[PDB]
RNA sequence: UAGUCCGGAUUGGAGUCUGCAACUCGACUCCAUGAAGUCGGAAUCGCUAGUAAUCGUGGAUCAGAAUGCCACGGUGAAUAC
RNA sequence: GCCGAGGUGGUGGAAUUGGUAGACACGCUACCUUGAGGUGGUAGUGCCCAAUAGGGCUUACGGGUUCAAGUCCCGUCCUCGGUACCA
RNA sequence: UGCCUGGCGGCCGUAGCGCGGUGGUCCCACCUGACCCCAUGCCGAACUCAGAAGUGAAACGCCGUAGCGCCGAUGGUAGUGUGGGGUCUCCCCAUGCGAGAGUAGGGAACUGCCAGGCAU
RNA sequence: UCCUCCUAAAGAGUAACGGAGGAGCACGAAGGUUGGCUAAUCCUGGUCGGACAUCAGGAGGUUAGUGCAAUGGCAUAAGCCAGCUUGACUGCGAGCGUGACGGCGCGAGCAGGUGCGAAAGCAGGUCAUAGUGAUCCGGUGGUUCUGAAUGGAAGGGCCAUC
RNA sequence: CCGACUUACCAACCCGAUGCAAACUGCGAAUACCGGAGAAUGUUAUCACGGGAGACACACGGCGGGUGCUAACGUCCGUC
């Protein structure tokens, strides 16, 4: 029910962002990881993802669910993505609301150099 | 049909006016209603008039 | 909570006049005295005490040789 | 409090021992408990409604939340959104505490208490028992009283069956005539 | 006491499959939506259906609740 | 006089009476009297034909009807003319395809069952048949 | 100054006495209960002084069974243009 | 046949602005007055559940609308008033 | 290369339910508490934060079952365009198209992009 | 006169004194945005409380709801709730649809100035389809646009509106 | 007050099996309609603009219907 009812305050905005056509910032939030991909304006293949999940991010952050996990998540997929050369990307909060720890990444996201 | 025809009126550069329909037994307050003006160009106050 | 909209929900002591003293965190504002107890109450103990429901014929003996 | 520790140690222990849980998941918890009060003679005048109002929250800790009506009834004279009855839902460690109150002290004071029947289960372990008039939680004053206005407490239990449930509230020392 | 009836007001499916359109032509005037809109079709606000790109009309079923949608490719 | 309990409207449309039946096979007894031609039986021949039925098997066995009317017809009374609207539903009638099984009977001999089926028959307007039940 | 420490009907229990016998259907006593009733509609009655009003006592009938009937006293008015 | 108006206690009847009806005048019942009737005066007076507080059933019938119908809508029965003409 | 687990899809019931069994090193879920962010028309139920003692109960995933749901032939039937015929308010013929329902049967999906752990 | 359904023969349209129902409005929120939520009806349990008020759980899955008739729609909700608001804004408008015409409707985008949102975005009234009358004549407000010799003014024009 | 005993009384909801519908639809043609590509054929048969019109009482026959009585050389539509 919890997953459940989620996932209607997800399809809303991910109908409208793939309407636009839009290259897609999912986050996925759990109660210990977080999870970031940059998704192709087709909305099938990724480009880059970034989580807690990896051990190199891993490697150098006490707890691997709260925000500074969520900033240094948000700014190595900038960091990887800049690399890359995704320019305007699209921000798309997957259900979650905004302030907690979605917050925490799309800032660090925002100000690691990603204009949205 | 019971609503009545009432007017309203620019603040600032008043060579304006909207004009709209208000029901007198459900509501007597005031719109203010910040609309467009086209003469000064701005949104301002607007005021009810008859 | 809400903060402010709630009553005051403090803790007080409780004295069970069957002896017995209780920490409560309650809303009476002082210290209550309470006359029975969860202890030593007739149905909790056992003392509930239904009636014969019918001694007639121990009536009549106990009237009668 | 007292019987979320009384909890924690004897009624695991004991629906471990006679019933068949591998895991301590599986016993049942007490989870909520909500007092409601169906006022609905404020139809004609909510004076009484907002009496019955400061009364639950002299009772329970919590401000009660008013409730409206659901769909218009004309049987009861009632409109739709008119305010109609009251209720509290409490959870948490503030409704362990409201169950140490309400055994330990309440229901030796329902004047002329024969034992709570067992068979108010619903059919998955939630209780439900009727307090017929308001005096006897001790918050009331008793002086200033002005109507008998009972209530009703349901007991939401994660249990199953009725005799799980029966069995949970049996641990914690119900009366269960 | 019988004898009323109104206009018929013109609704159905303008433009059909494989039909050039150019950007802002209507496809379908309809009341609800029996069909939706896809890319390049913006609904109106009597939930007309309009070209906003210049291509060929096309009509799919989509979603888990096999719904009629109509998508313009650019030609 | 069978007639629809809260019919939806009141008047219909006159319709045509193409096609075949649908209800062939005697299902519900043993016995069936069955449709060979087009047309319509009004509730008052149907009726007419249960009585004369069930007189003549003197109330032993069980009658299934097994069409009901649910048509309603209109007329306009007489020295009343043309136009002004559609007329007063009058009485109510079923349509009748060829091959539909109007009658089932079960629990009587089979001479029996046949000249009834005849005594009931001459009450109906269409031409009919004695059909016996199959398996498969 | 309350249906109240007013009211004492009703009913549950335990008794006592008379009497062949107290169920239909006695009187009383105890314990408990604590109903209507907050001065009474249209109407209507008695009384002129030791009277009305009020308080108690006694007798006949009678095994038991008076709030009735017949008697006795205590206190004791108002009003008669 | 066509239009308009009506049907509500035992009666005459007011409620025809959806917000749980019979209000008023008769009649009836009870008491008083009277030698006794009538008049007169006081109190009841739509039907069934309990001795009550109250609830169920009730507007010609049947049905719909809504939360709710005497009330608006439809159909049917009965009764009034008007028309049913030109050849 | 093979298993799992998660995210985004493709697709939209051959893909959904029921019934049975199975998983916790990870992942996930339940979980723990609420100085503080934030929240409740009452309530840390939810939303949110700070976390990791337990459990896989529930949820979720996977596997097995046809009891349903669903798909679904080949024939035949209905209907019908065109042109003829009648006993013509209904059909027949020549010819072209040809259902729906039902039947044999199929069937508890398949797969792409990426990420993590495992044995290789 | 207008709207919805059927007649209406699977594009549109299509008559009758053919079959059925409605409209002559409402709403500064019932409009905009952001965030969140999900019914009807039964069953069980529980103070008065009882077929039917409030509570709790279960079943069921949209049989509900839509300001108002019917149809089409609606879960990403167009349904229900709360915060902030005035886009119920001005000038246009590629292109279409529908009418014999008068007319009626849909509209992406552009300029100016705003509202909500962190942002992508959305908003130039409402789930859509009824809620409506041409012209003349005059009323009011603004704009030197004209203004009968000249300067004004009257009176016309234009724009908003009755 | 419980509550027992019954019955040629009726019985919703559900199950199993029949039908019916212009204003029912989880299915669904043939034709017709819209568009594109190609060949042949056709006295441009097509569209636009201008000059001049007439006509706006239709009739029957087939097919699909409404109404009437699946009456009418009836009436009202669609199409030939």
């Amino acid at each position: 029910d919890k997953k459940s009812a989620r996932i209607r305050r997800a399809t809303r905005a991910r109908r409208k962002l793939q309407e636009l056509g839009a290259t897609r910032l999912v986050v996925h939030r759990t109660p210990r990881h977080i999870y970031a991909q940059v998704i192709a304006p087709n909305g099938s293949e990724v480009l880059v993802a970034a989580s807690t999940v990896e051990k190199a991010i891993a490697e150098q952050l006490k707890y691997t669910g709260n925000k500074d996990a969520a900033a240094a998540v948000g700014k190595a997929v900038a960091e990887r993505a800049l690399e890359k050369g995704i320019k305007d990307v699209s921000f798309d909060r997957s259900g979650f609301q905004y302030h907690g720890r979605v917050q925490a990444l799309a800032d660090a996201a925002r100000e690691a150099g990603l204009q949205f | 049909g019971i609503r009545e025809k009432i007017k309203l009126v620019s603040s600032a550069g008043t060579g304006h006016f909207y004009t709209t329909t208000k029901n007198k037994r459900t509501k007597p307050e005031k719109l203010e209603l910040k609309k467009f003006d086209p003469v000064v160009r701005q949104h301002v106050i607007y005021k009810e008039a008859k | 909570m809400k903060k402010d909209i709630h009553p005051k929900y403090e803790e007080i002591t409780a004295s069970c006049s069957c002896g017995n003293v209780m920490k409560i965190r309650s809303t009476v504002g002082h210290d209550l005295n309470l006359d029975v107890c969860s202890k030593c109450h007739p149905f909790f103990t056992g003392k509930q005490r239904d009636v014969a429901t019918g001694g007639r014929v121990d009536r009549f003996n106990k009237r009668f040789n | 409090a007292k019987l979320h520790d009384y909890y924690k140690d004897e009624v695991v222990k004991k629906l471990m021992t006679e019933f068949n849980y591998n895991s301590v998941m599986q016993v049942p918890r007490v989870e909520k408990i909500t007092l409601n009060m169906g006022v609905g003679e404020a139809i004609a005048d909510k004076k009484l409604l907002d009496n019955a109002a400061a009364d639950l929250a002299a009772i329970s800790g919590q401000k009660p939340l008013i409730t409206k009506a659901r769909k218009s009834v004309a049987g009861f004279k009632i409109r739709q959104g008119y305010p109609i009855g009251c209720k509290v839902t409490l959870r948490g460690e503030r409704m362990w505490e409201f169950f140490e109150r309400l055994i330990t002290i309440a229901v030796p004071r329902i004047r002329d208490f024969r034992g709570l029947s067992a068979k108010s289960f619903d059919g998955r372990g939630n209780y439900s028992m009727g307090v017929r008039e308001q005096i006897i939680f001790p918050e009331i004053d008793y002086d200033k009283v002005d109507r008998v206005r009972g209530l009703d407490i349901t007991i939401t239990t994660t249990a199953k069956s009725d005799e799980e449930g029966r069995a949970l509230l049996a641990a914690f020392d119900f009366p269960f005539r | 006491r019988n004898g009323r009836d109104s206009e018929a007001k013109r609704l159905g499916v303008k433009r059909f499959g494989g039909e050039s359109v150019l950007a802002g032509s209507i496809i379908v005037r309809q009341r609800g939506t029996k069909f939706h809109a896809g890319a390049n079709v913006g609904c109106g606000r009597d939930h007309t259906l309009f070209a906003k790109a210049d291509g060929k009309v096309k009509f799919e079923v989509k979603g888990p609740k096999n719904r009629k949608f109509i998508s313009i490719e650019a030609e | 006089m069978l007639q629809p309990k809260r019919t939806k409207f009141r008047k219909m449309h006159k319709g045509r009476n193409r096609g075949l039946a649908q209800g062939t096979d005697v299902s519900f007894g043993s016995f069936g009297l069955k449709a060979v031609g087009r047309g319509r039986l009004t509730a008052r021949q149907i009726e007419a034909a249960r009585r004369a039925m069930t007189r003549a098997v003197k109330r032993q066995g069980k009658i299934w009807i097994r069409v009901f009317p649910d048509k309603p017809i209109t007329e306009k009374p007489l020295a009343v003319r043309m136009g002004k609207g559609k007329g007063n539903v009058e009485y109510w009638v079923a349509l009748i395809q060829p091959g539909k099984v109007l009658y089932e009977m079960d629990g009587v001999p089979e001479e029996l069952a046949r000249e009834a089926f005849k005594l009931a028959a001459a009450k109906l307007p269409i031409k009919t048949t004695f059909v016996t039940k199959t398996v498969m």
